[PDB]
This record gives C-alpha cells, sequence and structure tokens, in this order.
C-alpha cells in the first residue's frame, strides 16, 4: 500500500473479502460435486467451471450486500443495479485476479487452479476463444498501466453503482457515489502515478471493454444452457434470464 | 413473483 490513498478509498477497502477464504471455499464445494456421480452423471469440465462461477458470484453478492453506500439501498433498488452489473463484475473480478495473481500464457482460477491460453486455443470453439482473446488483452493493458488494488476496488464500485439504471427509489445516492469515486480515483491516480498524466482516463476507457466482454459470455451462457450444457438452477442462469 | 430468487434469497439476509 502507498503511503498515501484518499479516505473514501480506504473506507472503499475495508469492505474488500478475504482472498485466502473465499479460494478455500469454493475449492471445497467443486470438488464434493463431482464425486459420487456415475459415468453418465459425471460433470464436464464446462459444469465444474460453470458451478465455479456461480460460487464466484455468489462471493460478488455477498461483498456488495455488506458494502459501504450500498447497504444504504432498499433490498429492489439493490437488486436492480446487481441485476444491471452481474456479468461486468464477474468479468472485472477475473480480469483483476490475472493482474494479481497470474502469468503470461496462463489463466488463475478463483480456486487457485491454473490452465494456459494454448489449452483454449486448441480446444475451444469461436466464441469462448474470441472472448479469452479479449480478456488476454485487456489484462495485458492493464498490467502495463500498473493497475492496483486501490484503482481496482474504485473500478467495482464505478461498475456497480451504474448512472444507466432506471426506476431506482434512491437515484440520487447512486448519482453521489459515482461521483465521489471518480472523484477519488482521479485523485488516486495523478498522486500515485504521476508519471502516467492519462491514466485515469486509459483506466475509464477499459469499463466499456468490461462491457463489451460481459455481453459475449452471456451470449456464451446462453447458448450452453440452451445447449442442455447446465447442471441445475444457479444464480448465474437467474441473473441471465433476468430483466 | 418469483419466490425462486436466490438473488432476493441472498439480499434478504442481510436486511
Ligand atoms: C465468468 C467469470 C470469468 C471466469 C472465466 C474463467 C474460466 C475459464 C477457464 C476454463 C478453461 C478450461 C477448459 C479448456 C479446455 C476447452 O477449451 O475445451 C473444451 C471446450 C469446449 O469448447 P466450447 O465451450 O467453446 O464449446 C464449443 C462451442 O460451443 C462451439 O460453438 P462456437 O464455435 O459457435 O462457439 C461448438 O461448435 P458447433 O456449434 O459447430 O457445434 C463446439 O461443438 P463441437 O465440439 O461439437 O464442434 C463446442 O464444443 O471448453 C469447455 O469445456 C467449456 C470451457 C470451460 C468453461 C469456460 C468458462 C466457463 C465459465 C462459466 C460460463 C461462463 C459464464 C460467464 C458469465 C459472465
Amino acid at each position: 500500500s502507498p503511503a498515501s490513498i484518499p479516505h473514501l478509498i480506504l473506507e472503499l477497502l475495508k469492505c474488500e473479502p478475504d482472498e485466502p477464504q473465499v479460494q478455500a471455499k469454493i475449492m471445497a464445494y467443486l470438488q464434493q460435486e463431482q464425486a459420487n456421480r456415475s459415468k453418465h452423471e459425471k460433470l464436464s469440465t464446462f459444469g465444474l467451471m460453470c458451478k465455479m462461477a456461480d460460487q464466484t458470484l455468489f462471493s460478488i453478492v455477498e461483498w456488495a450486500r455488506s458494502s459501504i453506500f450500498f447497504r444504504e439501498l432498499k433490498v429492489d433498488d439493490q437488486m436492480k443495479l446487481l441485476q444491471n452489473c452481474w456479468s461486468e463484475l464477474l468479468i472485472l473480478d477475473h480480469i483483476y485476479r490475472q493482474v494479481v495473481h497470474g502469468k503470461e500464457g496462463s489463466i488463475f482460477l478463483v480456486t487457485g487452479q491454473q490452465v494456459d491460453y494454448s489449452i483454449i486455443a486448441s480446444q475451444a470453439g469461436a466464441t469462448l476463444n474470441n472472448l479469452m482473446s479479449h480478456a488476454q488483452e485487456l489484462v495485458a493493458k492493464l498490467r502495463s498501466l500498473q493497475f492496483d488494488q486501490r484503482e481496482f476496488v474504485c473500478l467495482k464500485f464505478l461498475v456497480l453503482f451504474s448512472l444507466d439504471v432506471k426506476n431506482l427509489e434512491n437515484f440520487q445516492l447512486v448519482e453521489g457515489v459515482q461521483e465521489q469515486v471518480n472523484a477519488a480515483l482521479l485523485d488516486y491516480t495523478m498522486c500515485n502515478y504521476p508519471q502516467q498524466t492519462e491514466k485515469f482516463g486509459q483506466l475509464l476507457l477499459r469499463l466499456p471493454e468490461i462491457r463489451a466482454i460481459s455481453m459475449q459470455a452471456e451470449e456464451y451462457l446462453y447458448y450452453k444452457h440452451l445447449n442442455g450444457d447446465v447442471p441445475y438452477n444457479n444464480l448465474l442462469i437467474e441473473m441471465l434470464h433476468a430483466k | 413473483p418469483r419466490q425462486g430468487s436466490i438473488l432476493y434469497s441472498l439480499l434478504t439476509s442481510s436486511k
């Protein structure tokens, strides 16, 4: 942590989840699910990766519900904000994980497991390959910018407290959060990365790329689901079909 | 009404 972090960002950071704990819990659920299945009821790699993404989304919702500002909204408003941004938060989570824990050529998973990009290149279809090609480049850009945890938590709030959401009772609090977080991120980047005179603007430019990736991920999930490749009802699927 | 809502369940548990 740098010597200089804005008070608002300090408060956002307090709300962060305990990474080592999230990783363990997820790795356990996953194992038990695959055990005690006959040959023709055993889960595919896709089914396991789906349950993994589902449990990560549970963790994201658990983060949001106890978070500063978000916790001040009524449940109905909370539902609307999360339905608007769920896939973007999953994508942002994945991308930041690659920046912190990942290395060139390999994808680091929430369980601490890893798979090489080259495996996907060979084996996967066109939708997942395009998806992964764009995510890999976004990670590469963020590594170049020296994207850090302070900036990461600011982006999470900017994605969550979106101005594009209609029918909120307390739309005012949402505007307030967006204004305050934008201002703190700009102060933070100018202070701590002064050689990068454009870092704030460059970080904001990544948000439309995050949105584009999460939409193609939704499309990918949708087709897999309607092909029968999704094991049971889960939060992922609920969010996919909502609104 | 979608009583089956997992998201609603998670949110109502914190309010
Ligand atoms: C959501 C948070 C972000 C977290 C993402 C991190 C997880 C990613 C790491 C997992 C990689 C591990 C497995 C790598 C091995 C893998 O690549 O090989 C298996 C391949 C099989 O390849 P595809 O899944 O692409 O299936 C292809 C494909 O559907 C072809 O259609 P398209 O070319 O149009 O896309 C299809 O061709 P046809 O339409 O012509 O029939 C093809 O059918 P066929 O075979 O009959 O020709 C079909 O197979 O991969 C699978 O096992 C699943 C890949 C693992 C799952 C990756 C991510 C799953 C996360 C949960 C779902 C995403 C939800 C996103 C929410 C935002």
